[PDB]
């Protein structure tokens, strides 16, 4: 295809059922009914018109860019949206259903593939897999239609609210006596002038009371009875809800009004809450009507394991399409072990070595395991290595699950497409990567062979392993303290074999310390009948833990189905919509490691995902941003289709979304690479050129912003819009908020769309300084960090929110002048905060500065952070300092780093000015709350080392294994004390600064 | 005799750096720490057993040592050796094996500024051979792209055709009892509209299957760049890991004198 933009008319060849073909010129952006019409008009101008019925009975299909034969049932669709290969339309007569083939094209627009590609799939898990989960989509959608409008409401429109009523005293004092002032707004005229209407209320009031203190205070005058003021009330609560003035938020539950997020931060910065009185009759008209239509897809002897009486044997036969040097290497081998998880269940065994001209086997390999002892979740992970001191390497690799979703044995010969070795990984074997075979071709396959034991075998039920656990078990106060001792410590602790056999004798009195499951289950001999069968019996009865426990059974050391089973359902009955939709991230990566693609969790994500639309809006991007990934993008895919096939409406608008997000990366991408040898001034000039097309412009204007769907993008401003002056030259975008209100929240919602470098490492960061900065809050530390809006939407591609009134340091030193010999003036900084906060509000900016600052030290440190310097650290014109660009963390590249140093430009704004910094009481004051805030992530280190090995599998290169978390262990100190660990933290924090600590 | 002088003795190496001493290694190899804890007696062996690397601490109580509380080693050096020739089985009949290997702490075999001299090249052609392995790794995922993208072209082209050659076969039943009809009504001017237009689909058809091969020939030249760019990184991959080694075994040699010539050399 390899065109950007078809010309304003075009010639489309239409081929006739008759067998002529007719060269029609056609409008670009003629509709397909204007097509039809006057291609059957031109028709009778060709031979064999006789043969040809009325145009009503034909439709047309052609081939996609994306190589589908594609029916165009939506006739209303516009040649140029049609992502044509080739200028040319078959005619021919429609056949099935219209509404699935229509609706299955939008669902392939969003989620980046033709579903018909689904279809066509050899593999019966893939075809089990998209029937059986229907049935989450129907009691979901069921689930949102009972008790209508306001079931609906509550799933599109979801109550943004924290995950308990309770504030913290630290919020709680700024209250006036406990309550707290909102004003009250009302259309009133046709133009749209506002009233407003001030109350002060109990903090903890829900809308419904909120409601009857505004009528009661409009009433004020009218001497109602009783009674008569009641009516008011009841009807302005069943007739009226409350909006939060400038967004799309609305409070549509009756939650104390103090932990609605958008009012405890109102609280918390002391602003002021504006609410729109709106007529809930006028928010139900805009929830249109949406239907789950079942797909058209919906439709249409064995022994046990435990009576194979041998060991495990495998077969290597040969492998193909191998890409080595024949003449640099010496021979290649095949690698293989047996896998739980992370941890080999036997020693490895290796094929003979051979020549690389001639990858041929053909061998039997035993392996110290008895078939009986396999547990249910074993793995085969193998790969091709290469030899040339002695020193190998990996060329290629390919796991397999010994069990398949139905619950038998491999048996038989079975070819396998091998993955390419990730970028950076040394190891023979990558246990972690995803079973299953590259669907690239000419990739290189290995072929091999399983034993059939004369029948399809399969693994026993639970009767029988409940059976065998009560035969094989037939076969204090020092002790209660290493329990407790060993619960303590934190999940990638080092447990020896005395601790690990001293759990697994106590496992029956474990059961009173219930977080002691992940130590326990470590300790059990996997590779053993006897051990599992018993594990089994204690986690059918185990008392559920809290849900950032039961997190780290999900990660890729716990594969056994009857732990993330236990894990899965310790979420969805203990972990809130909210802190849900904060761990989403990670709750999406494990299901990478599962082994099926029907499992407890996908089907515990996709149902509160079709049930919180504000959940399954980030379900759909997390998914979607990943979907070039080919060793998921068959999961992905199947699980997008499903939700997209039951999401309701609101696919409409993500498709929007979408459209516009791909209209940035076309443009970007043309910049980039098409226009290269260019400079700014002569890009900005072609930018506005392209944004000044009316299709451009569509698009971009009037949909809902990915970062936040609560926002609305109405119209651009193109004279803000620029490309950026950084290598990557991304785009600042600036759009008008089209809220009635906007006036009341902000008027400019302002993002950068950056493609070329990889996002979510700052996902990560930023959401694990939300992490930090909400337990700090909680504990009575007010150190306000600023966790921008970051999404990746792509491959290298997404979204970062700009913060208003804020510049880089650089940028502010540059503001003032120069003291020394070419040396900016330390006192520039300072005297730039003065100039914004003159007066009383001075000691403020400082104690903000100062507070923030603090966050950011200890933060950074813990994590590893890129080294800062003054075009990655931003402060407010508020005071408020803060970082950008968190490329690495972890100590990526090639001794403990401290990555963010106060220089002298910040000592004095934490001074005030002095000269003796280090001395001041300021400056004493700012040591107390860094120290306070580093222990206080200690004590809560387990749940960010469970964030980062829920990661591992991601991809990203700064953490590949369990070893790359150690870095967070060592910034910690967690095999130390508290105290040697607050030590450890001034020593690093004293060589940094060279003094002072 | 000392445990200061044990070959398997490593002092405060972490337990990260023994997973990489360990690693693909056989059984009953063994080293010996310093517990993570880093508190003076504590000690922790590791040893590899089933492909995995078991962890035992070293308890210490009264100037003696053992597995278990009765502590009956006056050394922690005779506590390895006697374990040297036992089994473990003594201790724990799951293990029973015995230390069979340990992993010395010197193997490899001028001024302190030469072996600084030698360290600043040998860490050059590690650091310009990374350059060279990062460089072929985007040209190869660069190539991977643009295939993948040319197969579902050429994939579109399949499609293309099979509707244009349907085409073909549906003009010519539908034209054929009119071709003969006309024919014998002595009309040739209609015959040769109808051949005039099936000329030009059979025209169009060939220009597309001319486009469809020469992308196939423009892929399979690019597919067999894709194998060679692939060759080459594994011939790469092993001399990088190799420079590698020798670049930070030489860090640590020179970092017993030499902690501020690493400082400015790098």
């Amino acid at each position: 295809w390899g065109i950007h933009l078809m010309p304003p008319r075009i010639l489309v060849e239409c081929l006739l059922p008759n067998g002529m073909i007719v060269t029609l010129e056609c409008l670009r952006e003629a509709t397909l009914i204007t097509i039809k019409h006057e291609l059957f008009k031109e028709a009778r101008k060709y031979p064999l018109h006789q043969l040809l019925q009325d145009e009503s009975s034909y439709i047309f299909v052609s081939v996609t860019q994306e190589a589908e034969r594609e029916e165009f049932f939506d006739e209303t669709r516009r040649l140029c949206d049609l992502r044509l290969f080739q200028p040319f339309l078959k005619v021919i007569e429609p056949v099935g259903n219209r509404e699935e083939k229509i609706l299955n094209r939008e669902i392939g627009f969003a989620i980046g593939m033709p579903v018909c590609e689904f279809d066509m799939v050899k593999d019966p898990e893939v075809q089990d897999f998209r029937r059986n989960i229907l049935n989450v989509c129907k009691e979901a959608v069921d689930l949102r239609d009972l008790n209508s409008p306001h079931s609906r409401a509550m799933y599109v429109y979801p109550p943004n609210v924290e995950s308990s009523p309770e504030l913290p005293k630290h919020i709680y004092n700024k209250l006036d006596k406990g309550q707290i002032i909102v004003v009250i707004w009302v259309i009133v005229s046709p133009n749209n002038d506002k009233q407003k209407y001030t109350l002060k209320i109990n903090h903890d009031c829900v809308p419904e009371q909120v409601i009857a203190e505004a009528i009661r205070k409009k009433t004020r005058s009218m001497l109602l009875s009783s009674e008569q003021l009641k009516l008011c009330v009841l009807e302005y609560q069943g007739k009226y809800i409350l909006k939060v003035c400038g967004c799309d938020e609305y409070f549509l539950e009756k939650y104390p009004l103090s932990q609605y997020k958008y009012i405890r931060s109102c609280i918390m910065l002391g602003r002021m809450p504006n609410l729109m009185l709106m007529a809930k009759e006028s928010l139900y008209s805009q929830l249109p009507m949406d239907c789950f239509t079942m797909p058209s897809y919906s439709r249409r002897s064995t022994k046990s394991l435990w009576v194979i009486n041998s060991a495990l044997r495998i077969k290597i036969l040969c492998a193909t399409y191998v890409n080595v040097n024949i003449r640099d290497i010496d021979k290649i081998y095949v690698r293989t072990g047996i896998y739980h998880g992370g941890e080999p269940l036997c020693d490895n065994v290796n094929t003979q070595r051979v020549p690389c001209s001639n990858p041929r086997w053909n061998e039997w390999l035993n392996y110290d395991i008895y078939i009986p002892d396999l547990p249910r979740a074993a793995r085969l992970c193998l790969s091709i290595c290469s030899v040339k001191k002695e020193e190998h390497c990996p060329l290629a690799w390919g796991n397999i699950n010994l069990f398949d979703y139905t619950d038998t044995l491999v048996s038989g010969k079975m070819a396998l497409n091998l993955w390419p070795v990730p970028h950076g990984l040394e190891d023979l074997l990558n246990p972690i990567g995803v079973t299953g075979s590259n669907p690239n071709k000419e990739t290189p396959c290995l072929e091999l062979e399983f034993d059939w034991f004369s029948s399809v075998v399969k693994f026993p039920d639970m009767s029988v392993i409940e059976e065998h656990a009560n035969w094989s078990v037939s076969r204090r106060e020092n002790d209660k303290e290493q329990l407790k001792a060993i619960s303590t410590r934190d999940p990638l602790s080092e447990i020896t074999e005395q601790e690990k056999d001293f759990l697994w004798s106590h496992r029956h009195y474990c059961v009173t310390i219930p977080e002691i499951l992940p130590k326990l289950l470590l300790s059990v001999k996997w590779n053993s009948r006897d051990e599992v069968a018993q594990m089994y019996c204690l986690v059918k009865d185990w008392p559920p833990i809290k849900p950032e426990q039961a997190m780290e059974l999900l990660d890729c050391n716990y594969p056994d189905p009857m732990v993330r089973g236990f894990a899965v359902r310790c979420l969805e009955k203990y972990l809130t919509d909210d802190k849900l939709s904060q761990y989403l991230i990670q709750l999406v990566q494990v299901l990478k490691y599962e082994q099926y693609l029907d499992n407890l969790l996908v089907r515990f994500l996709l149902k509160k995902a079709l049930t919180n639309q504000r959940i399954g809006h980030f379900f759909f991007w997390h998914l979607k941003s990943e979907m070039h990934n080919k060793t998921v993008s068959q999961r992905f895919g199947l699980l997008l289709e499903s939700y997209c096939r039951a999401c309701g409406m609101y696919l409409k608008h993500l498709n929007r979304q979408v459209e516009a997000m791909e209209k940035l990366i076309n443009l970007t991408d043309i910049l980039k690479q098409e226009k290269k040898d260019e400079t700014q001034k002569v890009q900005m000039k072609f930018l506005v050129e392209q944004m000044r097309r009316p299709d451009f412009m569509d698009a971009l204007q009037g949909f809902l912003s990915p970062l936040n769907p609560a926002h609305q993008l109405g119209n651009l401003r193109l004279e803000e819009c620029r490309i950026m002056s950084s290598a990557k030259r991304p785009l600042w975008l600036n759009w008008e908020n089209p809220d009635i209100m906007s006036e009341l929240l902000f008027q400019n919602n302002e993002i950068i769309f950056k493609n070329g470098d990889d996002l979510r490492q700052d996902m990560l960061t930023l959401q694990i300084i939300r992490i930090m900065e909400n337990i700090w809050q909680n504990q009575g530390l007010d150190l306000r960090m600023l966790p921008y809006g970051c999404l990746s939407i792509g491959d290298c591609v997404g979204l970062i929110e700009v913060v208003r009134n804020s510049h880089t340091i650089m940028q502010i030193q540059c503001k003032g002048g120069l003291k020394g010999a070419l040396q900016f003036n330390s006192h520039t900084l300072h005297q730039w905060l003065k100039d914004k906060n003159k007066g009383e509000i001075y000691d403020a900016a400082i104690d903000l500065f100062t507070r923030s600052c603090a966050g950011y030290c200890v933060a950074t440190f813990i994590l590893g952070i890129g080294d800062r310097h003054n075009s990655n650290i931003m402060v407010k014109d508020d005071g408020q300092l803060f970082h950008i660009d968190f490329g690495h963390f972890l100590d990526h590249k090639k001794r403990e780093r401290v990555p963010f140093v106060l220089t002298q430009d910040f000592l004095i704004v934490i001074s005030k000015g002095a000269q003796e910094c280090t001395k001041t009481r300021e400056f004493e004051r700012f040591q107390e709350m860094c120290y306070k805030a580093y222990l206080a992530i200690r004590q809560h280190a387990n749940l960010f080392i469970n964030l980062f090995s829920m990661m591992l599998g991601s991809g990203m290169p700064e953490l590949q294994s369990f070893d790359d978390i150690a870095y967070i262990r060592k910034t910690l100190a967690l095999d130390k004390t508290e105290q040697e660990a607050l030590e450890y933290f001034m020593k690093q924090m004293n060589d940094a600064h060279h003094g002072g600590w | 005799m000392s445990l200061q002088d044990a070959e398997w003795y490593w002092g405060d190496i972490s337990r990260e750096e023994v997973n990489e001493k360990l690693r693909d290694t056989a059984d009953g190899t063994f080293l010996v720490r310093d517990a993570s804890t880093k508190m003076h007696g504590d000690y922790t062996l590791t040893l590899r057993k089933g492909g995995n690397n078991k962890l035992i601490k070293i308890f210490h109580r009264d100037g003696k040592y053992g597995f278990s509380d009765p502590l009956t080693f006056s050394s922690v050096v005779e506590l390895i050796n006697h374990y040297r020739n036992e089994s473990l089985a003594q201790y724990n009949p799951k293990l029973d094996v015995k230390l069979l290997y340990p992993v010395s702490k010197y193997q490899q075999d001028d001024n302190i500024e030469a072996v600084g001299k030698k360290l600043h090249e040998y860490n050059t052609q590690f650091q310009e051979k990374s350059r060279e392995y990062d460089r072929l790794y985007e040209e190869y995922t660069r190539t991977s792209q643009e295939i993948q993208m040319k197969r579902t072209a050429i994939e579109a082209f399949n499609e293309t055709i099979k509707i244009f050659e349907e085409q073909c076969q549906t003009q010519e039943r539908y034209s054929k009892e009119y071709i003969e009809k006309f024919k014998r009504e002595g009309n040739e001017k209609e015959i040769q509209r109808i051949m005039h237009n099936y000329d030009k689909l059979k025209s169009r058809i060939s220009e597309i299957i001319d486009s469809r091969r020469r992308l196939e020939e423009d892929l399979k030249k690019q597919a067999a760049e894709y194998r060679e760019i692939d060759k080459r990184m594994n011939s790469i991959k092993p001399d990088l890991i190799q420079l590698r080694k020798t670049r930070d075994q030489y860090l640590m040699w020179l970092t017993q004198k030499g902690v501020r010539q690493k400082k400015l050399n790098e």
